[PDB]
């Protein structure tokens, strides 16, 4: 009857391997991630499988920004803040790249990042 | 006449450490301003946890705070965001929350301030049946807490709808601003973020729109130089895109910057300059605050 | 002879500037943020004797942004630096890279960097 | 045998705090390794204002970490860069170095390193006359200081050609690492941060190659994990790329991990995995996938 007192779901072990293959190492992507990249790529190349495809791309977003929801409400603010920054532009990036994918079937980053862009 | 101009330490992510925030002060004094707004969003104690009691080192801690605040001229206003799980209808929530402000009333507040934003705009089934709509509870435990508080000279209330883009089916007809506007004790001042979360324009006609149906000035929480939206991103530009024409049309402009608090040197300076300007009711120029910031700012380096 | 004595030059008003233009506002940039941008993209179109003034100048503009950081990162207050580090750590590389560019036209931020080149 | 396994925390940007630092060793231990290099390039009285003594509070608080690099069975190593404004020839220079040393000593400290990295190659006209080559000099000043500490258990050298490209004209044709090679002390071990600055892999092939040239087998100072150069990224991938058929080839690994301390626990989980799984190894063991779970379910446990 009355609102529910507020509680958050642990970090998962799967949160820590999805993290992990999203922060992987210099020279090579994790396997979630290198995967998550090819569909994103895929669903860019064409616009009418596909929406089985995209639903399934979507589900790996939201996992990605609920990684980071229960990131943050650990009890160990320690360990998040010292990574906050990496783990908010993937969270963030990740929401922007799911709501452009539920556009595709349904019809920033500072001076530093323009620079970036501009070049092969 | 009262204008509260300062800072808004309300974002989300990583809360600014006490010897930060007393040297925040310094700044504030120096260039003339008078207001502090303590709501850090990742303060357990603040948002989350709100119903929790300060601890004993976290007491002595408050208490040198407000001190600084008193010893600098800044008026620390404080602010705690019930929203997330509270029942609005059960008068032990009503009562924990008194409880709450009563020991921050101890550490030597005299200012306080209920926020409700960023909150989920559904009431529980048990307050659904004791409230009509949602500003009515918001509007009702506000009041309580402002008449239990003894009405205080200085205190803020921060609306769901905080900014036109959020308002339904706009400004001029929200059913739940009128609410706000009329049923909330006249004492109480009002939270806005201008025509959007971070305005780039708050054009004088906007704050005319919704003054109307809220019957007051607004206080402003800027969001200019805010950077907790992609934090892959600094703001080091000058105050910019509010008229010095509506410093006699608000009670206020509470800037909430950089997360990065060596980075609001800038910010904070340039939004003195704009204040100063014209604090009776082109006498400000962007470009030429950030020259007059950034000479003052060299100091600090060498 | 001997060997000069490690010396760091302060940090100028003129550094200052160009900071405050590189990181200016959400809604736009400094105005030497975006005259830089301009005659990156120009420079970058064009591949008469003009050219060779354009490149050298952006070359020097470049060397500035370079200049700027090596003096805020020497300077006795570390704590300024150090509390936006990353930030102009970041302008100063892709500057970097992009001052090399130009000279070769005469003769990197990890999986949400890759996400957000696919981008519109 | 003798083996240095550790972390260094060597890289650019805002240090690690004392707090960090006695974390690192309790982990460092944990984990059964045993080395600690001290050498963070944004120190002041590290590297580019060596000269400089430490105050009553710097010298209490160096004091004080040495003594828990002690309590936690971790070797710690200070280095000091002074290769950027040092005279090689003047002695007063070589007797400011020896006083500065000595002070570290005073907090405790019986291991050193003396880095000549990331500095140009051309010497001043004092030094070009009295000294035939850049290697020449560096050779000199550390292996003065070498006997000066007293011929101490472990002291390191950092050449300025620290990896493969970085070898003039190439690794084994070297004049640089020749001089070092030859005139350097035997009882002096050399930093290599293998093929490149960041190596994807360090081939034993490549270790073989730079192991002739400087007559000895060399310390590595590993960069896989460092995120220095790219503030953007962060690395929390396994220790992957180096055969365990390197550890009986080498002197030692060291890693130069990311600049966020937390973000290191798979890193430095990962290597001493990779090191004890062919701990006594003379001359696969080491599965990096499999590594990494045991990395992350060992830290899940520290968020809660
Ligand atoms: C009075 C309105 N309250 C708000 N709370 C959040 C803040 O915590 C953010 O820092 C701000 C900038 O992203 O945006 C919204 S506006
Ligand atoms: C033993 C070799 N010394 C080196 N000094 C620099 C370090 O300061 C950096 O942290 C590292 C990663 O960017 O790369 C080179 S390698």
């Amino acid at each position: 009857m009355e609102k529910p007192l507020y509680t958050a779901e642990p970090v998962t072990l799967e949160d820590l391997q999805l993290l992990a293959d999203l922060f992987y190492l210099p020279y090579e992507h994790g396997p979630k991630g290198a995967q998550m990249l090819r569909e994103f790529q895929w669903l860019r190349a064409n616009s009418s499988e596909w929406r089985s495809r995209a639903a399934k791309f979507e589900e790996m977003c939201g996992l990605v920004m609920g990684m980071f929801t229960r990131l943050s409400n650990c009890a160990n603010r320690t360990i998040l803040y010292d990574m906050y920054s990496y783990v908010w532009d993937i969270k963030s990036i990740m929401s922007m790249v799911k709501s452009f994918v539920q556009w595709l079937g349904c019809r920033r980053g500072g001076l530093a990042g323009e620079f970036q862009r501009l070049l092969p | 006449r009262r204008f509260l101009c300062g800072v808004v330490e309300g974002f989300y992510g990583r809360p600014w450490v006490m010897e930060q925030r007393k040297e925040l002060f310094r700044r504030l004094q120096k260039w003339e301003l008078n207001t502090y707004l303590y709501a850090p969003k990742d303060d357990y104690k603040h948002r989350m946890f709100w119903r929790e009691m300060y601890s004993v080192e976290e007491a002595e801690q408050l208490m040198t705070l407000i001190s600084a605040a008193r010893e600098y001229e800044i008026e620390f206003i404080y602010a705690i965001s019930p929203g997330l799980d509270i029942t609005f209808s059960n008068p032990k929530e009503v009562s924990t929350l008194k409880r709450k402000l009563d020991q921050v009333s101890q550490f030597g507040c005299r200012s306080f301030a209920l926020l409700f934003d960023d909150i989920d705009h559904n009431m529980c089934a048990a307050d659904k049946e004791v409230f009509s709509s949602f500003a009515h509870a918001q509007v009702s435990i506000t009041n309580e807490i402002y008449q239990y508080l003894g009405e205080p000279e200085t205190f803020l209330f921060c609306p769901t709808e905080y900014c036109g883009t959020f308002c339904y089916p706009n400004v001029s007809q929200s059913p739940y601003l009128r609410t706000v506007g009329e049923k909330l004790l006249p004492g109480i001042e009002v939270l806005w973020t201008g025509p959007k979360v971070v305005s780039k324009e708050i054009p004088v006609e906007s704050i005319e729109e919704v003054s109307k149906i809220i019957k007051r000035a607004p206080v402003i929480w800027d969001n200019i130089h805010a950077n907790d939206y992609d934090q892959k991103r600094l703001f080091l530009g000058p105050y910019k895109g509010r008229s010095t024409e509506l410093i006699p049309r608000l009670k206020g402009v509470l800037t909430n910057p950089n997360c990065e608090f060596e980075a609001n040197y800038v910010a904070i300076h340039t939004l003195a300059t704009w204040y100063k300007s014209n604090m009776n009711g082109v006498l400000y120029s962007p470009q030429m605050a950030l020259k007059l910031a950034l000479t003052e700012w060299l100091q600090e380096f060498g």
